[PDB]
RNA sequence: UAAGGUGAUAUGAACCGUUAUAACCGGCGAUUUCCGAAUGGGGAAACCCAGUGUGUUUCGACACACUAUCAUUAACUGAAUCCAUAGGUUAAUGAGGCGAACCGGGGGAACUGAAACAUCUAAGUACCCCGAGGAAAAGAAAUCAACCGAGAUUCCCCCAG
RNA sequence: AGGGUGACAGCCCCGUACACAAAAAUGCACAUGCUGUGAGCUCGAUGAGUAGGGCGGGACACGUGGUAUCCUGUCUGAAUA
RNA sequence: UUUUGUAUAAUGGGUCAGCGACUUAUAUUCUGUAGCAAGGUUAACCGAAUAGGGGAGCCGAAGGGAAACCGAGUCUUAACUGGGCGUUAAGUUGCAGGGUAUAGACCCGAAACCCGGUGAUCUAGCCAUGGGCAGGUUGAAGGUUGGGUAACACUAACUGGAGGACCGAACCGACUAAUGUUGAAAAAUUAGCGGAUGACUUGUGGCUGGGGGUGAAAGGCCAAUCAAACCGGGAGAUAGCU
RNA sequence: GUUUAUUAAAAACACAGCACUGUGCAAACACGAAAGUGGACGUAUACGGUGUGACGCCUGCCCGGUGCCGGAAGGUUAAUUGAUGGGGUUAGCGCAAGCGAAGCUCUUGAUCGAAGCCCCGGUAAACGGCGGCCGGUCCUAAGGUAGCGA
RNA sequence: UGAGCCUUGAUGUGUAGGAUAGGUGGGAGGCUUUGAAGUGUGGACGCCAGUCUGCAUGGAGCCGACCUUGAAAUACCACCCUUUAAUGUUUGAUGUUCUAACGUUGACCCGUAAUCCGGGUUGCGGACAGUGUCUGGUGGGUAGUUUGACUGGGGCGGUCU
RNA sequence: GCUUGACUGCGAGCGUGACGGCGCGAGCAGGUGCGAAAGCAGGUCAUAGUGAUCCGGUGGUUCUGAAUGGAAGGGCCAUC
């Protein structure tokens, strides 16, 4: 599936490129985010003018993050923070994502997710990650410098 | 029914041949999937009973005008 | 149109009429209980039980009208959910059912024949299902022909067992 | 023509040939209205998940054979005067 | 009638009356007859319609060869003195008839196969809600007065009232015999017989449907029908048989 | 207790008990083109299937065959894929028998390719089987033990 | 962990030799301060001679007609043939991770005074499961059938040209 | 001893079969072997040693070749 890229992909281009993607990663991921679209011919005859406001606007106010899926991990952010938790294993806690942070106030900004909320979890004997989270038990249980610094 | 809503696909009857060529009757069915289309035009995730056949349909035409031929011949979606 | 009539069994009674509302015939109207698609809800068909709105009343109760489902359009209304959407109420329009054959489509046997029998036949027949019309279907060549030409579909006779 | 009349009726009766008839409703033709559908010439354009193909079936008189053409359940997939 | 053979003790018929079985359509071959004759004849269709038009076609006057092809000849063969098949026989169109072919094809007659519906008012199982079970026996557990152990074991009396317990009516069944067998009755009567507080029985309503149900299992039962119900259809199935 | 309503009531069926086996729950299994439903508003002390059939003594030996179960070096093996070869067509060259690029095309079928089957082990309250020979020995998977017996 | 491939880095011992000559043009000097030549040395290769490579310092020079040689310079430039290193890169594979397809007969909210359904939030699984087409195996669970004749009845035996 | 007549096309005329077929055959054309020659030879003293049709494989044959030229396929001949 040939699709031109309205913003950066990891492996694929960046900024505009007639990429062949595979259509269920262009179906499910790139097309239901703000990633790709697809090139039917009068699609690319559009963002040849839409590229003016795309390429500056867009481009300066959102470039990662397209799914704060891989960005967040790659790209470390919101690591300074102030609020500890109860001994270093987050759990349900949302904590600060927006408020102290200084990298994350001028044009692209990536952002986060919240946790599980308590149903059947609490303090002790695990913990959680800082990000967008799909899985709160088998994903990663990196220290964010936010569970207990 | 097993009837795609893009393609109009149904189950269809045909034989089932041995090599002594005996002729049974069967049914060839479609390749019927559930899927959720993110609607831009709405902002929305429609839900349609969709062969491969219609996805691929859709994603040479578009959602928007696949929508409107289902619209056009009925079709609540 | 009329000198005779009130249908027949089917007599009788009481009447109607005889120059024109007796009767009879044709056109157009009115009435058209209840069940039945039955449609206010229910139900063991022709029954049981209601709601709302007007209008009467002897204060006992009465009469009429509306009140189904779904589809389409609109208007208001409107969650999780901010905008929205699903959804809810209302209003107009339409449908539902029955009917012999013919018609198009979705499914689809077996007996039987083959001197058994399985490919084949029977036969896309019987039968079931959906849908329309007075007809239906098809229809104006991305068709044939043969280096000459024909010129949409449909039907009959040959070609030809 | 036919049918009745106490047996078999052209002239007994009802009819038949033929010539006539509508207050009212309605059909058919012309003429003839209202609304609404839009002729002609010139430029163009001129039907893509389609034709075609692999696999499995079906309809073609044709049972896959050396088997053209047609439909499509599945997977693919052009040119475009 | 059927047979080698029938008075046959082999089939069929109680009698009378009425009905009851070689047909129709289209093809094709032969025979008779009629018309025309190297020609014969039209089909559909038109048509004021059994006329007339319509020769599109069909058969015939030429055969041989697989065929191209040749032609009163041709094929076979390198070629025939040969050999095969033809040249020396009028055909065609109706009408009548005899055969044959497709159709039900002289008539009646299966067991059975398939399709679509009707049936759990009988019965088999289950489900819900009501009901029934005279009377009389035996006398478990348990419990109190005793006999007994340092305390459990334990042995008698009284109390108690268990059990798919016992005898036996209602009720449910059906082991034996007789009767009856064109019955009183398409399964019963009489005398005896099993169970009879349970895995019981019974009323009312409901559910399971035919290659299916249900079955404490007998191929049992599913409306007097069951190794595949009944009704209607394919259907005049087929019948080398009577 | 049940059973062939209507020629069979029994030694037949059922049964409490026992054994094997499957089933981790959206259970197995069953009725159902499916949705769903029972199992079960149950959860391995449960549920299904199969066999035997109170209770007492017991229940011997054989895994060679069929079945099931487990594991595997290797062999063969489908769809799919399509290496190479062969043939038709024609651009051309041919004083010509003939040769013959590209494209399209018919045909062949190198390579990849899972289970299964072949092979190894277990299992008999799975289907089943359970000797001769001469007064030690052949064969087998093992050679009928206990008990009972016209 | 394999292969094709734009392109470029490495591969070219009859021997003549200053010792490691695929080849045709173009040409008489290429590189060296985004560093030459000299040394240790990195794993590659090797015919037992070095080619080409990373880095350390390095700081003004190695490399022709050379005379020979069937062939005259890796002096520059270009297509290209034997061989051989790598990646952007195309699909093959094993593995691990992930989420956004897809599942949920987990929890909570809403439609909604509703163990259905749907939407939503969240968790758990997750490209697995499962469904469509195609395919090998199994498959009396089910179906349709076949299983001869002669014959001192039939069967068993015999026979059949 | 020499040889390939275990030949090719035909075949008057017969015999035996319901038929499908089977069998014997002088003689003609071509070419050949043996014999000086006359002549003999179309397998073996004779009679058993066999399997119709359909489908298909191989060699030959420009007979046909679905617009035309090919080709595929089909026919004819030999044969499995």
């Amino acid at each position: 599936m040939q699709v031109i890229l309205l913003d950066k992909v990891a492996n694929l281009g960046s900024l505009g490129d007639q990429v062949n993607v595979k259509a269920g990663y262009a179906r499910n991921f790139l097309v239901p985010q703000g990633k790709a679209v697809p090139a039917t011919k009068k699609n690319i005859e559009f963002f040849e003018a839409r590229r003016a406001e795309l390429e500056a606007k867009l481009a300066e106010v959102l470039a990662a993050a397209n799914a704060r899926a891989e960005k967040i991990n790659a790209l470390e952010t919101v690591t300074i923070a102030s609020k500890a938790g109860d001994e270093g294993k987050l759990f349900g806690s949302i904590g600060t994502r927006d408020i102290a942070d200084a990298v994350t106030a001028a044009g692209v900004e990536v952002a986060k997710s919240e946790v599980r909320l308590p149903n059947g979890v609490l303090r002790t004997t695990g913990e959680h990650e800082v990000s967008f989270q799909v899985h709160s038990e088998v994903f990663a249980k990196v220290i964010v410098n936010v569970v207990a610094e | 029914s097993r009837v795609c809503q893009v393609t109009g696909k149904r189950p269809v009857t045909g034989n089932n041949r041995s090599h002594a060529l005996n002729a049974t009757k069967r049914r060839f069915l479609p390749n019927l999937h559930s899927h959720r289309f993110w609607v831009e035009s709405e902002k929305r995730f429609v839900t349609l009973r969709v062969s491969a056949k219609g996805m691929r349909v859709i994603d040479k035409k578009g959602i928007d005008t696949v929508l409107a031929e289902l619209r056009a011949r009925g079709e609540k979606y």
